[PDB]
RNA sequence: AGUGUGGAGAUCGAAGAUGAUUAGAGACCAUUGUAGUCCACACUGCAAACGAUGACACCCAUGAAUUGGGGAUAUCUUGCACGUUUUCUGUUUUCACGCGAAAGCUUUGAGGUUACAGUCUCAGGGGGGAGUACG
């Protein structure tokens, strides 16, 4: 009721689906290494 | 007003003109003071009631007859009043000078095709604030506007203001006495030194039950 | 007063009125400008033939501050005594 | 698609407005198909009742002015 | 702070020239806030106007005719020479019958007409119309 | 589109950062002090007619000594203060009369 | 034909006010349109249409249409008006703006660029005119340059008799109502402009109202 | 309240321009080398090619129609 | 038996104005007279403003009603400061103050309440 | 909020457990409960960290109210409080001129700008990809 229309899925969410990918990509990286 | 091309003392406050006025305590207004009206204040009574310069107010009043005054066909100048206390000061003003009075209906002044379209002169008023709508529709027809004003009057469209208490009975009825015989006198129907025949008891109003 | 061809003639039609107050023009679409006769008095009290005239531009009178500039107005014209 | 033009007055509703309208219809034939066209009257009353009705509006009411 | 005197009196003036006033007062003053108001006084544009000294930067009381119009400053106060006039003329004045620039040059504060007749050129100010 | 220039609460730029929260007296939302909705209550202990009955059988409680009251500070959040009719929606105009 | 309502009406169909200057001199209102048409010649006051489109309402099962027009009157002698009305089909309202048009001169005020020969042939001073986002800025110009402005604004100067101009349009000129106006408000403003020729104090006018009071009471 | 004005200040002013230049697109495209690289043209007005195979193309809504290309 | 209509209530004022002399408070003399006043085709329309008729007689037996301006017995109702000198005006002290601030100086009369 | 090392552990309570709702209910509701919530020392440096409004300086319409200090001249207790009028600083409320696409802002600017220049400084240049990839 407070804000506009976000498009996607509620953004936080979606930052919080960055976040799990980053830290994936960190841990195969590091394996590699 | 008072001041004449020739040296002359006749536009003059006299005694007797100062006692009436002390009579019907028209010099006394409300506890409110309105900051364009500063300028015709004097002080402070007692209860919280504000004194106008009667002095300042004579002026005022004999440059509104002289306004009044060299108008041709005087039905060129309305008189209106949406207070009740001066319905029929009205009535018994226009009564002796000849012109136009009543005592609104938006669009009188603009409705050109209305069937009761009319486009005076100069509009009289009795308080600015009760006759807002007749003041406001003046402005878009270059027509000047004169008003009996109190210490708490909003001067907007407002041209010529007379300082004097407009709300008690007495003082609505004395005020029109003062304007009804100045234009006579200046007019030259009554001569200065005779006293003025009419009385205030046909000007003063009273309950219609 | 107005604007000369340098042949000779006035190039310029209606030159408008001025605010005695502020003296500003006063343009043609300005409904709320208003001009107003006060008349003159004989020294025995009665009127006199001639009239003295002034105008006021819209934009005091919407302000409300055009009641104190007739004032002043009168005072310098020597119509009414400031005291 | 369908248009209307009208000027004056016109009832409708009630018994009175047909003999107080005099109205007509026809069909007409151009390259594309049929027209429709329809015209109503409001009729001026007269004294005679050639012209138009004889009595007045049904929900008129006038006072004679007195001597 | 303030950093400039003559920026900060040429907007009083035009100010109280929009708002109908009849006098300003003006402070702080200079000797280069007093040619610039002279230069408008030779031209017609304002009426009299008195100094007053308070032992510090004074004050200065200005009568208004109504004539004017705008007045401003310039700042930076960009070079002009002689055959930059035509290019301040067209771009900061609302004509080429009316309006002056004022600058100062070796030979005093003057507007560009002055200027130009004494084929001199020097650094822009302000102007007025 | 800002809806009200006081933002809902009351606090003014320059006056205050933070304002201690505060329970709501239904649901018991948390709701800082200044922007619930504040009451005080003066309700009668009994209703008229059982105060009567009361009253009749009582030593002490007769015509020259009153029966006690209770006196409670009512502090909503806002949509509780909606629900029990203790503030509604007004129209875009009267949002800004304010009673004491 | 002719019935006029206002006293200004009554003035003009007596011939008692013959040009349009006295009444741009007192600021009145005109009210009928066939004041103007009176004051001036028939051989040489030029209308035109300028643009229509229609607007819409939206309304449960359906929606409604109406039709806008602009038109601008002059005598390409320094008179221009522009007017806009709204109407339920297009016949309607093409005639409803032409006597809004009417209503609406004002005088345009013309001057030189540089030396004074002849006729003036452009505006005396730069003017800006402003409506909505749309913002039109007049500029004086030398004797060969004509009107340098968009195909909107160069017809209305057209109308006015200015011959010589440069223009400059700010944003959204598209919206061609408010292009429109803002071109006509920068005309307008020509003669406000307080300028040294105008300095010195003229002797007072009496209103026509007032010279011809009685005559006035004896119409009616 | 959005730029410098003093009269010495014109490092400032070349400075705040260069950077901001590379907001441009437009701008930005022509002055760096990817586009170039991503070109399959290397910035020429014309190339020549051979034919691999003929394909075709669906249009895209609301329009219908397969549209004829082939790959080079 | 429910409100009146507008094209009653108009009618109704009418034949008031114009026939004030001749109606009364009775419903059965007075549908006799407007019978013959007014030309209209319904009954049932007769019979209201019969009725209507009869209730703004009784109103204006008691006093005056709005919108109807009979003009002949308003006019007849319409035509039907020395006390205060002798008492004396007793202005207040600020008042005081002021009045002989005047080039006229304190007026005659006068007192300090 | 989270992390480390020592304390503390009443209340509430991420994870988890058990009842109910429900087609399903892992949720909203009920009873609980670990980390936490609190303290000391050491890290982290993110918020609708908002007035979504950078800092300093000038001019500006009216009436209120209110907090602290000062100047001048009725009430009450027995030095205090209060009354009237001025003043400096702060902090707010009644479409000022004017501005703006509007909503709205208005001595407290979002005013004094195409009639475009008081001083310094940070950021933006259609929507995504993306605050992602590499360093
Ligand atoms: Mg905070
Ligand atoms: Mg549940
Ligand atoms: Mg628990
Ligand atoms: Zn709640």
């Amino acid at each position: 009721g407070t804000v506009s229309r976000p498009r996607g899925m509620r953004p936080k969410w979606h930052k919080k689906r960055i976040k799990r990918l980053k830290l994936r990509r960190r841990r195969m990286r590091q394996r590699s290494k | 007003m008072s001041a004449v091309e020739s040296g002359s003392k006749v536009l003059r406050m006299k005694e007797s003109d100062a006692q009436k006025l002390l009579a019907m305590r028209c010099h006394i207004g409300t506890r409110n003071q309105s900051s364009a009206m500063k300028k015709y204040i004097y002080g402070r009574t007692a209860e919280g009631s504000h004194i106008i310069d009667v002095h300042m107010m004579w002026e005022k009043l004999i440059l509104a007859a002289r306004v009044i005054a060299a108008v041709e066909n005087p039905k060129d100048v309305c008189v209106c009043s949406s207070r009740l206390y001066g319905t029929r000061a009205i009535y018994k003003f226009s009564q002796h000078v000849g012109t136009s009075f009543h005592g609104f209906i938006p669009g009188t002044f603009t409705n050109q095709i209305q069937k009761k379209f009319v486009q005076p002169r100069v509009l009289v008023v009795t308080d600015p604030r009760t006759d807002h709508q007749a003041i406001r529709e003046a402005s878009l027809v270059n027509i000047p506007v004169i008003a009996l004003c109190d210490t708490d009057a909003p001067l907007e469209y407002v041209d010529i203001a007379i300082p004097c208490n407009n709300r008690g009975i007495k003082s609505i009825g004395m005020m029109y006495w003062l304007l009804a015989r100045e234009v006579l006198r200046l007019r030259g129907t009554i001569v200065r030194s005779v006293p003025w025949e009419e009385k205030v008891d046909l000007f003063f109003y009273r309950d219609p039950n | 007063i107005g604007m000369f061809n340098e042949e000779g003639e006035n190039v310029d039609l209606y030159i408008p009125r001025k605010c005695h107050a502020t003296t500003t023009l006063i343009e043609a679409h300005d409904h709320a400008a208003v001009q107003i006769s006060i008349a003159n008095v004989g020294p025995n009290g009665v009127i006199n033939g001639t009239t003295t005239t002034l105008c006021i531009a819209g934009y005091l009178r919407s302000q409300g501050e055009s009641d104190h500039a007739i004032n002043h107005i009168t005072i310098d014209r020597g119509i009414m005594r400031i005291k | 698609k369908s248009m209307t033009f009208r000027d004056g007055y016109m009832i409708k509703s009630g018994t009175a407005h047909k003999s107080f309208v005099d109205s007509a219809c026809r069909h007409c034939y151009m390259r594309a198909g049929c027209i429709g066209v329809k015209v109503k009257i409001m009729l001026p009353g007269d004294s005679t009742g050639r012209n138009g009705p004889s009595e007045p509006l049904p929900d008129v009411i006038t006072v004679i002015e007195p001597k | 702070t303030m950093m400039s005197v003559l920026a900060n009196a040429l907007r009083t003036i035009a100010s109280a020239e929009r708002r109908g006033k009849r006098q300003v007062l003006i402070r702080p003053s200079s000797k280069v806030v007093v040619k610039f108001l002279q230069v408008m006084q030779k031209h017609g544009y304002i009426g009299e106007f008195e100094i007053i000294d308070d032992h510090r930067a004074g004050k200065i009381v200005v009568n208004l005719n109504g004539r004017l119009n705008k007045c401003g400053a310039i700042c930076p106060r960009f070079d002009c020479a002689t055959t930059d006039y035509e290019k301040w003329m067209k771009n900061i004045l609302p004509s080429r019958q009316f309006g002056f620039v004022v600058l100062t040059t070796s030979l005093g504060i003057m507007d560009h007409e002055e200027a130009r007749s004494r084929n001199t050129g020097g650094k822009v100010l302000g102007f007025f119309y | 589109t800002t809806k009200r220039r006081n933002h809902g609460r009351s606090k003014p730029a320059h006056s205050r950062g933070r304002v201690k929260p505060i329970h709501c007296f239904n649901c018991g939302r948390l709701t800082p002090k200044d922007k619930a909705v504040g009451r005080f209550v003066v309700r009668r202990m009994l209703d008229a007619a059982s105060a009567r009955d009361v009253a009749e059988a009582s030593p002490v409680y007769g015509a020259n000594f009153p029966m006690p009251r209770l006196y409670m500070k009512q502090r909503f959040c806002i949509a509780c203060a909606i629900h029990s009719r203790t503030v509604r929606a007004r129209p875009v105009g009267n949002r800004k009369i304010r009673y004491t | 034909e002719w019935v006029p309502c206002t006293k200004l009406g009554r003035l003009v169909k007596a011939q008692k006010v013959t040009s349009l200057e006295e009444i741009f001199l007192f600021s009145m209102p005109i009210k009928e349109h066939q004041i103007v048409d009176t004051l001036i010649a028939e051989g040489q006051l030029h209308d035109e249409m300028m643009k229509i489109y229609p607007v819409q309402k939206a309304t449960s099962a359906g929606q409604r249409t109406r039709f806008k027009a602009f038109n601008v009157v002059g005598d390409c002698d320094g008179h221009i008006g522009i007017g806009a009305r709204v109407g339920k089909e297009v016949s309607l309202a093409i005639r409803a703006s032409m006597i809004a048009a009417k209503l609406n001169i004002v005088p345009v005020r013309r001057g030189y660029w540089g030396n004074k020969i002849g006729e003036p042939h452009t505006i005396p001073m730069k003017v800006t005119g402003k409506c909505g986002s749309v913002a039109v800025r007049l500029v004086p110009a030398p004797r060969g340059t004509g009107i340098v402005a968009a195909p909107v604004p160069k017809k209305i100067l057209e109308f006015a008799g200015v011959e010589d101009v440069y223009t400059s349009s700010r944003g959204k000129t598209r919206t061609h109502g408010n292009l429109i106006m803002a071109t006509f408000y920068a005309l307008r403003k020509t003669y406000g402009f307080l300028t040294p020729d105008l300095w010195a104090d003229t002797e007072p006018s009496r209103d026509p109202t007032d010279e011809h009071a009685e005559l006035l009471a004896e119409m009616t | 309240m959005t730029k410098t004005n003093g009269q010495n200040a014109a490092r400032k002013l070349v400075r705040l321009r260069c950077r901001n230049r590379w907001a441009d697109k437009g701008w930005k495209r022509a002055h760096t080398f990817s586009a170039r690289k991503a070109n399959p043209f290397g910035g020429s007005s014309h190339a020549k090619g051979i034919v691999l195979e003929k394909i075709g193309v669906g249009a895209k809504q609301p329009n219908s129609a397969i549209r004829k290309c082939v790959r080079v | 038996g429910k409100i009146r209509t507008k094209t009653v209530k108009r009618a109704s004022r009418q034949v008031v104005e114009k026939y004030y002399s001749k109606l009364n408070f009775d419903f059965y003399q007075n549908k006799r007279v407007i019978m013959d006043v007014t030309i209209a085709e319904s009954k049932k329309l007769k019979n209201k403003i019969a009725g209507y008729t009869t209730h703004i007689m009784k109103r204006l037996a008691r006093g005056p009603v709005r919108g109807i301006s009979l003009k002949l017995q308003e006019e007849e109702r319409e035509r039907r400061v020395d006390k205060v000198i002798q008492s004396g005006v007793s202005v207040d002290k600020k008042t005081m103050q002021m009045l002989q601030r005047l080039e006229i100086g304190v007026p005659r009369r006068v007192k300090r309440a």
